[PDB]
């Protein structure tokens, strides 16, 4: 039976009357006939509602031939991106000068109509020898040195501490911030690629992790593991670009690699394998809920999978 | 071979070549080997008799080398003895076999434009060549040259600009641009352009030479001489510069 | 909603309906006949052959034209000469197969040429638009010289994108960066329509070859199929995301095909009342500039050029990249196909016209 | 056949497997069969006390009945496809 | 409302992007502001892409630049706001024309290229 | 029929009880003829009586496969 | 499958508790292991020269 099946398949191969490598052409007649019947007019859906009717010199009544329409022009909801107004160098300087000045003034007041802190003398190892406000400066030489060096360290340490604090707070913000930002995406750039092979782990890993990083809605489908396959990547433009770069410049799909298994570590020489960008467009809506890498046993299956997002077309048989 | 040529001893040269040939049979998978020698042999043959080459080309080039230079040589030979269509065919074949060689494409273009008077075909060919390999600036340069050769100068300029955008450093493009400028459409934005070229090409040997030539054309001769000297300093091994210098001196 | 009227339109509208209807009926009959006499094998084979031919087209002749780039390339009805508008405001014409000029006409338009169309009555009185902001009919003579203009037609305010001739020959539709698309009276050179149906300009038109339906492709991505007779629409904007820079029908009224800025050519309007796309096609990496078909005269074959430096061809049943056409060096802004044969003439930013054979 | 298929689809996967008798082992899944057995390559440590008394055992064969879970992450497993499959079946 | 002849006008996001690019170029000295400077750039060939102001009144004083670009095959937009453009450039005074110039070794080459591509897309 | 009935609460939160006093809460993403379950966004709660006093042990796992031998009850919380 | 495990020493752990080092010489579809040269893992106690281990008992098997 198996042999028979094989034979049949072979027969089909040589000359297919319709085959799904390239989606079938042939137009069915029965359907057309049915459509015609439905129409009942010898014309089409568009014209059918003039329905064999004639008034005066051919005219109609159900849809009027007198009036000119001026229908409602649907205004698209444009996303108000409040503009990054920039500053001149001079402007920036002025801003810096004034805020800082104000701060200084405050400090002065909050230390002269205030005495809320005190201002000490900023020693260093070059001052050291010349400061006398703090005592012991020759009296206790090494004590003095310790004090001054210590002070310096504190200053430096304080600076470093401040930096650390900043780092911490930024980190704290960022996690929260990402979570907060569930902004409504207006338009999605997409790029769909296809590759002859990817029996390498590394490439697959790259595809995964990068996608995860970049909120990259999409997938990577393929046939029979070793066989050819497609990537569809979608998101913000920059991310897409990055992905493309990774695909084309960073990765070498013509590299020789190793497969690690229980039986033995298999060398895979693939000079034949290559990669091409098919599409690089803008999709009206991104129906890809995440990045759903897959494999399929067959082409039909792959097609079906693709059409789970109501979009087969991304694939290109060659 | 060179020595022989200098001396001029035809039969002797032939004998030498024959001797070399016998030895040659051991040299399988040798670097810059027969491919070089065979070209030289062809040239020698051409220096006297044309047809006799062709058989060798048919035989030897086909087997081991499969190299563009041979095709070019063949084309040249054909040109020398008329047979234009045949030459064109040969060129086409070469292109089909080796897409990645601008020279062949250029030759084809020339044949299209100069020999028969249909530039459009030549242009098309050039375009095709360019498409086949956008790695090389050479194709672009060739195209520019072709454009220059015919009346159309704006187009040429545009092409040059495009080339620059794609590969800014390539001295030949700069040279072409300079040449275009020298035509005297602007006769201005000239010095600035030259400066720009110099900057981009890090005072490229050839750019300097081109500048000198332009100045020569304009007939400001001391300046031209200076430019030529500069070019020489940058790299004396290059030729046309010397010629230009000589001309200036004259 | 907001419905006044005019008398000229009324006079014409009835005629349009009659003409459209009869022709439509004929087309339907033809279609019926086709299904009745076709077979799985031979037709399929023929199609395959055609596809192969399309694929193995290569760039025959690239003839330069103009200072600025070549907005429009339009092959005559006769299919003998091609007309090539450049951005300068000049519309040279070339004997297609050799591709050598007849004349130049800079003093025609001052602005950027839009589209050129040829008149479908073989009597060659081509129309052309511009950003200039006026269309011009040109009685073309092979012998006399080149072109003589017949009439100018000031209707739009802003710059025009595209004119077409309604397959009758009695009307010329023109769409512009103004909000409207406007159908003209071929004889008297006076307007009738003005569909204020888009929030931004109508960037492209396309009549259906039966003569019933005109798709106005807008800069909004609102492709509106207007029954001209009715002033009533059977639309989907749900095709495109960026602007619809072109639209064109499979001559078999069966299909509309809108080419986009998004690049995705959307081919829709079908017997299917649900109006779903048999497919969307991924046309060009950058944007799509022109979309064409060619079943007048031969078989139906989608062909499009883009701002990607590639023309390409699609099977009108499958919708697939049947073959890329490397040939241009730079952007390709327009294109036409030889009615009878395999012989594309396309132009653009390379500032040349180019043939494919 | 759904579940088997799913298992197969997870070929070459570092996954933790908790058994009935307090044995938690990590490993790279290789072979999958009708009764849902797991052969794991490169056995690594998960916990200190629960992980059994092994060391040089780099390849194992887990009996399908004795597994409690097969501890996947949220980036290592199918879901609504499985649901669809279930729906299709009776 | 913006001028019809100022074409192609950008869109909002696109405009923003372009201004960002301009700013970057300004910091890196890879930009030139001003109609005349834009013209100069065009003449040279150094112009990667030209940015004009739609809200230039009287618009005419730009509307050679587009022509020049067309004849040199440099992409170009108008943005809407000349004030904004000026600010981007780094000039309090309101500016109409700027040119992001060419330089292979820019950090911002890639970014610039993106913007150029976008501009080209607009043109038709 | 019972299997069919469980097709309603797919892709929503569920409450699953196993043998050995192991409460599993997540969202139902899979089942079949033998009732093998795959939970996403899950969290395990292990009741374990030791030293004559009650003590729960929480194992947090963002996904988990469950074999049908262990399963007792499926419901919603 | 236990076809790679035949003619090789293997570490086999049961459901109840014990762990056995021995040479696997036969398997079937029900996981009944035919074993030779039997030994215990922890105790190092020689049970016998040959035995059969029922598939219900096998919790884990390991190649070594």
């Amino acid at each position: 039976l198996l042999d028979l099946s094989k034979f049949k398949i072979y027969y089909d191969n040589n000359h297919g009357y319709e085959w799904w490598d390239t989606a079938y052409l042939d137009e069915k007649g029965e359907l057309m006939e049915k459509y015609d019947m439905n129409g009942t007019s010898p014309a089409e859906e568009k014209l059918a509602e003039d329905i064999d009717e004639v008034d005066d010199d051919d005219d109609d009544e159900h849809p009027s031939i007198r009036y000119v329409a001026h229908p409602l022009p649907e205004k698209i909801n444009e996303a108000k991106v409040s503009i990054k107004a920039y500053l001149t160098q001079h402007e920036r300087k002025r801003l810096r000068r004034n805020r800082r000045k104000m701060a200084r003034e405050a400090r002065e007041i909050k230390i002269k109509l205030g005495l809320l802190p005190k201002p000490e003398p900023k020693v260093k190892l070059s001052n050291m020898m010349s400061v006398f406000e703090n005592d012991q400066n020759i009296t206790d030489p090494t004590a003095w040195e310790k004090v001054v060096k210590d002070q310096v360290d504190l200053r430096k340490r304080k600076h470093l501490e401040e930096n650390e604090r900043r780092h911490e707070d930024a980190i704290k913000r960022r996690k929260e911030a990402v979570n907060m930002n569930v902004e409504k995406p207006t338009v999605y750039h997409c790029k769909v690629f296809q590759f002859k092979n990817l029996q390498n782990p590394k490439i697959r890993f790259k595809l995964k992790m990068n996608s995860k990083e970049l909120s990259l809605k999409g997938l990577c489908l393929r046939i029979r593991d070793d066989g050819p396959g497609i990537i569809i990547v979608v998101g913000n433009e920059k991310s897409c670009k990055f992905y493309e770069n990774l695909v084309m410049k960073r990765i070498k799909w013509n590299e020789d690699f190793e497969l690690h298994t229980n039986t033995g570590d298999i060398k895979m020489d693939m000079h034949n394998n290559s990669i091409s960008k098919t599409w690089e467009g803008y999709l009206q809506d991104c129906k890809f809920k995440g990045w759903f890498m897959k494999v399929c046993n067959d082409q039909d299956s792959l097609l079906r999978t693709l059409g789970q997002f109501d979009s087969e077309h991304f694939y290109s048989p060659v | 071979i060179k020595l022989l040529g200098r001396s001029l001893q035809l039969d002797e040269l032939r004998d030498f070549f024959q001797q070399t040939f016998s030895s040659l049979e051991d040299f399988k998978i040798s670097g810059t080997e027969r491919l070089y020698y065979k070209y030289v042999n062809f040239l020698r043959y051409q220096d006297l008799n044309e047809e006799a080459i062709k058989f060798l080309n048919e035989r030897c080039l086909k087997s081991f080398p499969i190299c563009h230079k041979f095709f070019l040589q063949l084309g040249q030979i054909y040109h020398s003895m008329g047979n234009i269509e045949m030459s064109r065919e040969t060129y086409l074949s070469g292109t089909r076999l080796v897409p990645n060689c601008p020279l062949l494409w250029v030759s084809l273009s020339k044949i299209d434009e100069i020999d028969l008077k249909n530039p459009v075909r030549a242009r098309s060919i050039l375009d095709r060549g360019l498409l086949k390999n956008p790695d090389d600036v050479l194709f672009y340069i060739a195209k520019i040259q072709m454009e220059i050769r015919l009346g159309n100068l704006d187009q040429a300029e545009l092409l040059v600009t495009q080339a620059l955008q794609k590969f800014p450093s390539n001295a030949l493009l700069w040279v072409e641009q300079i040449k275009l400028f020298k035509h005297g459409n602007k006769s201005s934005l000239k010095k600035t352009i030259f400066q720009d070229a110099l900057r981009r090409t890090q005072n490229d040997h050839r750019v300097l030479l081109e500048i000198g030539v332009s100045f020569y054309a304009e007939a400001q001769y001391e300046t031209s001489l200076k430019w030529l000297e500069r070019a020489l300093k940058k790299c004396s091994r290059y030729g046309d510069t010397w010629v230009w210098l000589f001309r200036t001196y004259a | 909603f907001f419905t006044p009227a005019t008398s000229e339109l009324i006079f014409a509208r009835r005629f349009l309906i009659n003409y459209s209807l009869e022709r439509s009926r004929k087309r339907l009959q033809k279609e019926m006949e086709r299904h009745q006499k076709f077979n799985t094998r031979q037709e399929l084979l023929s199609r395959r052959t055609e596809l192969q031919r399309m694929a193995n087209l290569e760039l025959a002749g690239s003839q330069l034209v103009s200072t600025k780039p070549i907005s429009a390339v339009s092959l005559s009805t006769d299919d003998m000469v091609v007309a090539t508008g450049s951005w300068a405001g000049d519309l040279q014409v070339l004997n297609s197969q050799t591709l050598q000029p007849l004349t130049q006409k800079l003093d025609s338009h001052v602005g950027k040429i839009g589209a050129i169309d040829w008149h479908p009555d073989s009597n060659n009185q081509m129309i052309s638009c511009a950003e200039d902001g006026l269309i011009k009919n040109f009685q073309y003579s092979n012998e006399e010289g080149g072109l003589r203009l017949l009439g100018d037609l000031v209707g739009h305010e802003r710059r025009i994108s595209d004119v077409k001739y309604h397959p009758s020959g009695k009307f010329i539709g023109s769409a512009s960066h103004d909000m409207t698309w406007r159908l003209w009276d071929a004889s008297t050179h006076q307007e009738l329509l003005l569909q204020e149906g888009h929030d931004k300009g109508v960037f492209s038109l396309s009549f259906q070859c039966d003569g019933s339906l005109v798709c106005s492709g807008g800069m909004d991505s609102l492709s509106m199929l207007w029954d001209i007779r009715s002033g009533s629409k059977v639309m989907t904007l749900a095709g495109h995301s960026k602007p619809i820079y072109t639209v064109a029908w499979s001559p078999n009224g069966y299909q509309v095909a809108t080419g986009g800025g998004d690049g995705i050519i959307n081919v829709w309007d079908i017997r299917k009342r649900d109006e779903g796309q048999l497919n969307q096609i991924l046309a060009h990496r950058n944007i799509v500039t022109q979309v064409r078909f060619s079943k007048e005269d031969g078989g139906k074959k989608l062909v499009s050029c883009g701002y990607d430096n590639l023309i390409n061809v699609y099977s009108s049943d499958t919708w697939l990249k049947m073959g890329s056409l490397a040939g241009h060096t730079d952007k390709i802004i327009s294109l036409d196909i030889s009615n009878n044969s395999h012989f594309l003439v396309s132009g653009g930013w390379d500032r040349s016209i180019k043939l494919w054979n | 056949m759904l579940f088997f298929s799913f298992f197969k689809t997870l070929v070459d996967q570092e996954v933790v497997v908790e058994l009935k008798n307090d044995i938690e082992i990590k490993g790279t899944l290789q072979s999958v069969d009708q009764f849902l057995n797991l052969k794991l390559d490169n056995i690594s440590c998960t916990d200190e006390k629960k992980y059994p008394h092994l060391g040089s055992v780099r390849n194992i064969f887990i009996r399908g009945s004795t597994v409690r879970y097969v501890y996947l992450n949220k980036n290592m497993v199918d879901t609504n496809l499985l649901q669809d499959a279930t729906r299709r079946e009776v | 409302a913006p001028n019809p002849k100022a074409f192609p006008l950008a869109d909002a996001a696109l405009t923003q992007q372009i201004l960002d690019v301009v700013q970057q170029a300004a910091n890196l000295r890879q930009l030139k502001k001003g109609a005349n400077e834009a013209t100069k750039t065009l003449n040279r060939g150094i112009s990667e892409f030209i940015i004009m102001a739609a809200d230039c009144e009287p618009i005419e004083i730009l509307l050679h630049l587009p022509l020049l670009c067309e004849d040199k095959n440099v992409p170009y937009v108008f943005v809407p706001s000349r004030v904004a453009l000026g600010r981007a450039c780094g000039v309090s005074r309101p500016v109409i024309a700027a040119s992001i110039t060419t330089n292979d070794a820019s950090a911002i080459k890639t970014q610039i290229y993106a913007v150029k591509d976008k501009i080209e897309t607009l043109l038709i | 029929t019972p299997l069919d009935l469980l097709k309603l609460n797919l892709d929503e939160r569920v409450y699953i009880k196993l043998r050995g006093a192991r409460t599993l809460v997540g969202t139902l993403q899979a089942f079949d003829s033998h009732c093998n379950i795959v939970l996403s966004d899950a969290v395990e709660t292990i009741y374990q009586l030791n030293n004559e006093e009650l003590s729960e042990s929480e194992r947090r796992c963002e996904m988990v496969f469950i074999r049908g031998d262990t399963v007792t009850l499926i419901s919603t919380p | 499958t236990l076809k790679d495990y035949l003619n090789k020493r293997v570490v086999i752990i049961k459901v109840d508790g014990e762990c056995l080092i021995a040479s696997l010489n036969g398997f079937d579809k029900n996981t009944n292991l035919f074993i030779t040269n039997v030994f215990n893992r922890i105790s190092k106690e020689f049970i016998c020269k040959a035995q059969l281990l029922r598939g219900s008992e096998i919790a884990l098997v390991g190649l070594i």
